[PDB]
């Protein structure tokens, strides 16, 4: 019997601020954790198609502009929407395609990425204040997803093996120089 | 098989109590005790046949260095099966040999 | 298709003898070796430092000298009258020289002080024959026989003294 | 393949010197020729230390 | 059984190396310091797998 | 492909040719290039907006400190339990050498899923004064690891009836471990964390709203920025 | 990793770890709490993979019985830290301080270097001592030390890389000394006068 | 020797979980990845990992002189980009059981064509061989786990004068 | 005497190899130990041989005297004869 060790009884009035949430989950509060490959990118900005263009970067090493070039196409995005009623809506071009087996598949555009999920066991998620200095729970992290290209003919994963492949292949750091007279004149 | 404590994960060490005449699995880091359930306190093999069978996993069908056979499964009846000798590497391990089907994937001997 | 006979096997080992030679493990270990490892083994260790907390109105100094580039060159021959050339092996064979190039490093000094630099020459490295570093790489037939080398000779030593 | 007992898995040369060996019984004859070169010249020293002591 | 050996630690108090002799009896787990000069004594507990270099730093912890 | 017209074009190309989930016809013309599979259902992905101001961290027990493994502790706070799904935590660090985290739940099953209840339907303009009072269960050592990305990790939440999936940022990982206090420490234990504490339920500030949509309007200034 | 006791001699089968500039080797489970794991069931975890193996968890009951004097992480750091090979008088806090130098760098070097990565290193010690009771227990034979698998060739490269790297630290060394005398004088040295 | 970052890459890209998220009691089944000697992750589809790396490898995507070792019996899966490996070249036979060209050489007459000829039908040489995937290296811990015909008479099922080859009657098939 | 109870199974087929009898080891264990340790055995006809023993903290006292009584108790032989072999002897007389 380890008795407990706590027994003042003191107590802290402390009242949080809540602000309501835009969803609500529904039957289980149960959220997946995805990580997040090299060749997928998050812009959780509006996508604005004239900076966009105007920010495009270009540089000499053909392997890192095309790392470049393969995750600004797979980078999941979303845009406003102007709906033909007159109204503003939220378009985004990222999907969740559930096949027959169960298994869940993210797709952006023409790109499909396979779901490997994990069970895992007192995962949680929880929310940090820390003006107040202490955790809030959220919910319940019960699976561990890992994203898998899903062919080899798909276009990132034969990218991405372009680029590690030649990345590998440029390597000179010596670099050379033609001597007119004698080294050791500078010393004498 | 040896159980831990459910407080703090060390080992249950037996106890006997003089008053009580109960064999008792208790945590020496702690005062928690839990009441054991059988008197098998300790058992020894001197000569032990554990590891011949146990070394099996359930690819082995997909390695190609192992000898494929003919014999007659004794579950589904399958026609094809890979075969190996005894896991265990000591000098008075036998020569017999496991068999490996190719569907139901269990291990089976000829005699 | 059509099946594979001995002689295609032979036309194989051709290729294979044709891109790699006998003694292409010795060239490309050499050829990393001076590409890479200098420079890796130079930037292992890239800075040294020499800190002084003169009190002789405390000022602490802070010296120190970093490593940069390593340069490197064809190999040359320095007379006793001062000029220079540059050397080939059969020189280097006639006349018990050393056939090696010389190293360049770019150390780069700084001053620190708080109140509270171009190419030096280190030293030579042989370079083994018919490397990516030797003069007889580029060489074709015609000048390799003009430098009285044999076209028959395959490298992959080096010529000291 | 794995476990295998065979006299031919296991260094049996059933062809004679004027047939001619195949490459796993070439092998094999290596093997056992290099261990007898290794078995000569590593015996010689300790036969000539016990000859010495023996004569002294 | 206690167990005798002679150290060469430094006193704190006499200043005096060499002079430091460990005395630790593994039977009533105990360990004895003496200074050979100093006549001073330190007592500390051991453990079974006590060494005299134990009881040495359990003595520089207790001087300061 | 290095023309930024040219990816651009790719942008508006791949915007256009998302699939409507409701189109089922659509939905089944989509086909697996692997497996060969015909698609069931989809789901939108887009971000969360309410929820970019707060700071997410996902917390793990290592090893011994899981619940499910302490049967003692889960048979007190019930064999999904609401006293799990709304526990709190109080870091709290004497000294940069010294730290652990205090964990607290409520007992009660009643006062718990009013709470979770009261908390999972907050869209209105009233709540009510839920004086719930938590209990100290247990204390672990801690150790935590930081993301150089932003988006280095991200939980993934479904909505049946709207189609979509929210996405949340996790900002760090944090890892925790059971500690076996000292002792000769439990007189300065006693001092630092409480028995009881009690959570009051009250509207927030129009000061503190304010700040929390100004620092949602970096990700959505349509609806949120300050005129 | 070495495995004292002889069969059926010697009393328990301790194993005990050697490890770099500690002057006595140390029993497994002080240094598993020294890296940051106390309980010893999570040990156990980390050595055996299948519960079911009595004859392992046999095995490791005697190192079990003899680490379970230590119970805390400082206390065991504490004792890695006496047998440092380091400057007798150390202070305690010094001596813990050296433990986990010691610890982070020099342990397994090619796992890692960093702070708070010794998850991996636990791991790999797990692995290192399972490998350990799977030959003793006669359940693999011993490792092939003729295998031609597990040896390397040295060419060029690498021998002159060696050499080299001998002979920079010299020519630093030189460098580092004349630059000490040098400040001496206190002049603007041209820096092509160190280099030898 | 070759940078093993590329090939940390790829595992990661393709499933591989890192070691903080390991349970030994949950992965009971689940295959360890070691890199240069190095334990970095977990797998618990190592076939279809195994089959991705070797084709890679076959096409150039990771440096030809890269070993991949696939230890079933220990669970283990073996990657090394280590320098001072003394590997050989050797023919590759089509193992894929859904391919109709299931147990014959990948190099055809075409390769040996355009080996002769010096270029291909829109320089061709040893490199170009082994880029295709029709001869790959390997090395001694490698050459534990595959199995080699001695000529390519081996691939299809009374003279005083001629040598006698092996039975090789243990197996009734051989792959 | 104590609660603890040591009963050791022996393998039969050895055990008549070696032409032994249960009574023999009975014995042998009673001279080596005096009264200090109660024994009693299983008989012929039992389906596996067995042969307790009980005592007159000492888990750790019994699992010593169970080590020490299988290292170190001769029932019969010429200590250092590992091994004997019969052979037969060709000689001319
Ligand atoms: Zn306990
Ligand atoms: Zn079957
Ligand atoms: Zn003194």
């Amino acid at each position: 019997h380890t008795k407990s060790v706590y027994d003042n009884g003191e107590t802290l009035d402390i009242s949080l601020p809540i602000h309501p949430k835009s969803h609500i989950p529904q039957g289980k509060q149960d959220r997946w954790v995805v990580k997040l490959p090299d060749f997928l990118d998050i812009n959780a900005e509006p996508f604005d198609p004239r900076p966009f263009e105007m920010n495009v970067k270009t540089h000499e090493d053909k392997n890192q502009e095309l790392l470049d070039k393969l995750i600004a196409v797979n980078t999941v995005r979303w845009r406003y929407a102007k709906s033909e009623t007159g109204g503003i809506f939220k378009e985004t071009n990222s999907q969740i395609i559930q096949w027959e087996d169960g298994t869940y598949s993210l797709r952006v555009g023409s790109e499909i990425f396979d779901m490997f999920t994990t069970n895992t066991d007192d995962n949680y998620l929880v929310s940090e204040h820390n003006e107040e200095g202490i955790l809030m729970t959220e919910s319940t992290l019960s699976k561990s997803v890992k994203l898998v290209p899903a062919s080899f003919q798909s276009t990132t994963h034969q990218k991405l093996a372009k680029a590690l492949s030649a990345k590998q292949k440029k390597e000179s750091y010596a670099r050379s120089v033609v001597t007119k007279e004698d080294p050791e004149e500078r010393q004498r | 098989s040896f159980r831990f404590c459910l407080e703090c994960n060390n080992m249950l060490y037996p106890k006997e109590d003089k008053e009580n005449q109960r064999l008792l699995y208790s945590c020496r880091n702690c005062d928690y005790t839990e009441l054991a359930e059988d008197p098998k306190v300790y058992r020894h093999e001197l000569i032990t046949n554990i590891g011949e069978t146990a070394g099996i996993v359930d690819d082995i069908g997909q390695d190609p260095t192992l000898p494929r056979s003919d014999k007659e499964c004794p579950e589904c009846h399958s026609r094809d099966c890979v075969f190996f000798q005894s896991q265990q590497r000591r000098k008075d391990t036998n020569m017999t040999l496991f068999y490996v089907c190719l569907n139901c994937k269990k291990t089976f001997r000829d005699e | 298709d059509d099946t594979i006979t001995t002689e295609d096997c032979w036309t194989v080992i051709s290729a294979f003898f044709e891109e790699k030679g006998l003694v292409s493990q010795q060239l490309d270990s050499f050829d990393e070796f001076m590409e890479t490892s200098i420079q890796d083994l130079v930037w292992e260790e890239p800075r040294l430092i020499l800190d002084q907390p003169a009190q002789h109105d405390n000022i602490n100094k802070r010296y120190e000298i970093r490593f940069g580039k390593i340069y490197l060159s064809r190999p040359t021959m320095t007379e006793a009258d001062g000029t220079t050339h540059a050397m080939f092996p059969q020189e280097a064979r006639l006349r018990n020289l050393t056939y090696s190039s010389p190293v360049y490093l770019d150390m780069e000094k700084s001053m620190f002080t708080s109140i509270d630099g171009n190419k030096v020459h280190i030293g030579k490295v042989p370079i083994m024959l018919r490397s990516k570093f030797c003069s007889l790489r580029t060489l074709d037939e015609v000048d390799l026989y003009k430098m009285k080398e044999c076209p028959y000779d395959m490298g992959g030593y080096f010529v000291i003294n | 393949t794995k476990d295998d007992f065979s006299p031919e898995s296991k260094g049996f040369v059933e062809n004679s010197y004027l047939r001619g060996l195949t490459p796993q019984e070439f092998f094999f004859h290596a093997m056992a020729g290099r261990e007898g070169l290794i078995d000569t010249a590593v015996k010689t020293a300790e036969t000539g230390y016990i000859q010495r002591r023996l004569v002294k | 059984i206690k167990q005798k050996l002679e150290t060469q630690f430094t006193c704190l108090f006499c200043n005096h190396d060499n002079s430091v002799v460990c005395t630790l009896d593994k039977k009533n787990s105990i360990g004895l310091l003496e200074c050979k000069k100093c006549n001073l004594s330190f007592q500390a507990p051991i453990n079974s797998l006590s060494q005299p270099i134990d009881i040495y730093s359990d003595w520089i912890d207790a001087c300061e | 492909d290095t023309n930024p017209r040219s990816q651009l074009h790719s942008v508006e190309r791949t915007f256009d040719e998302v699939i409507d989930p409701r189109n089922k016809n659509r939905l089944q013309s989509l086909i697996h290039p692997r497996k060969k599979i015909k698609a069931v259902k989809a789901w939108h992905f887009f971000p969360d907006t309410s929820t970019f101001d707060q700071v997410f961290h996902s917390l793990k027990f290592v090893g011994s400190a899981s619940l499910s493994k302490d049967r003692p502790l889960n048979e007190q706070l019930g064999q999904v339990n609401a006293s799990i799904l709304t526990s709190l935590f109080k870091p709290i660090e004497i000294n940069p050498h010294n730290k652990w985290i205090s964990l607290y739940a409520v007992t009660d099953k009643l006062s718990a899923e009013s709470f979770r209840k009261s908390f999972n339907s907050i869209k209105d303009d009233n709540i009510v004064n839920r004086h719930v009072i938590y209990d100290h269960i247990k204390d672990f050592d801690q150790m935590f690891r930081g993301h150089k990305k932003l988006f280095e990790d991200f939980a993934i939440s479904f909505d049946d009836i709207s189609d979509r999936a929210f996405f949340v940022p996790i900002v760090g990982r944090l890892e925790l471990k059971k500690k076996r206090i000292v002792p000769g420490l439990v007189d300065m234990v006693n001092r630092t964390n409480y028995a009881h504490i009690r959570m009051d339920l009250r509207n927030p500030s129009t000061q503190e709203t304010a700040i929390r949509d100004s620092r949602r309007e970096q990700y959505d200034p349509v609806n949120y920025s300050s005129i | 990793i070495k495995l004292y006791g002889r069969e059926d001699k010697g009393t328990g089968r301790t194993i005990k770890a050697t490890l770099p500039y500690v002057k006595q080797d140390i029993p497994i489970v002080i240094v598993f709490r020294a890296l940051g794991v106390v309980p010893d069931g999570e040990i156990l975890q980390h050595i055996c993979y299948d519960e079911n193996d009595w004859q392992m968890l046999e095995m490791l009951k005697p190192c079990i019985e003899e680490g379970f004097v230590i119970q805390d992480k400082e206390v065991a750091l504490d004792f890695i830290g006496r047998r440092g090979s380091a400057a007798l008088g150390i202070r305690r806090e010094k001596r813990i301080q050296y433990a986990k130098d010691i610890l982070q760098k020099e342990l397994l070097p090619h796992i890692t270097q960093e702070e708070g990565f010794e998850t991996r290193k636990t791991f790999f010690l797990g692995y290192m001592v399972n490998r350990l009771l799977l030959c003793a227990l006669e359940r693999k034979d011993q490792d092939d030390r003729d295998h031609f698998g597990k040896k390397r060739l040295d060419l060029a490269g690498p021998l002159l890389a060696n050499l080299f790297r001998i002979l920079f630290r010299k020519l630093t060394r030189e460098i580092y000394r004349y630059m000490q005398r040098c400040i001496e004088t206190d002049r603007d040295f041209n820096l092509n006068l160190a280099v030898k | 020797g070759s940078p093993s970052e590329p090939i940390i890459n790829f595992l990661e890209e393709w499933g591989m979980e890192p070691l903080e998220d390991y349970d030994p009691a949950q992965h009971t089944k689940s295959t360890r990845i070691f890199v240069n000697g190095v334990w970095t992750g977990i797998h618990r589809d190592p076939s279809m990992l195994v089959s991705t790396m070797r084709d890679l490898r076959r096409s150039g995507a990771i440096s030809p002189e890269v070993s991949i070792i696939r230890d079933i019996r220990e669970r283990e899966f073996k990657i090394f980009t280590d320098v001072g490996r003394v590997y050989r070249p050797l023919f590759i036979v089509e193992d894929d059981e859904s391919k109709d060209n299931k147990g014959e050489l990948r190099i055809t007459k075409e390769h040996i064509r355009k080996i002769q000829q010096g270029y291909d039908d829109d320089v061709y040489g040893w490199s170009s061989l082994v880029t295709s995937g029709v001869i790959e290296y390997v090395d001694g811990e490698e050459e534990e786990t595959i199995m080699i015909a001695m000529t390519p008479e081996d691939l299809q099922t009374n003279d005083t004068a001629k040598r006698i080859k092996p039975e090789m009657s243990t197996s009734s098939h051989h792959t | 005497q104590s609660p603890w109870l040591l009963r050791l199974e022996l393998d039969r087929a050895r055990m008549l190899d070696k032409q032994l009898t249960m009574n023999q080891v009975a014995d042998k264990i009673s001279e080596v130990f005096s009264d200090d340790l109660f024994v009693m055995w299983s008989e012929d006809n039992a389906d596996k041989l067995i042969i307790r023993c009980r005592v007159i903290e000492e888990d750790q006292m019994l699992k010593r005297i169970e080590a020490h009584m299988l290292d170190l108790i001769a029932l019969r032989g010429i200590p250092g004869i590992s091994k004997v072999y019969m052979v037969k002897h060709k000689v001319s007389v």
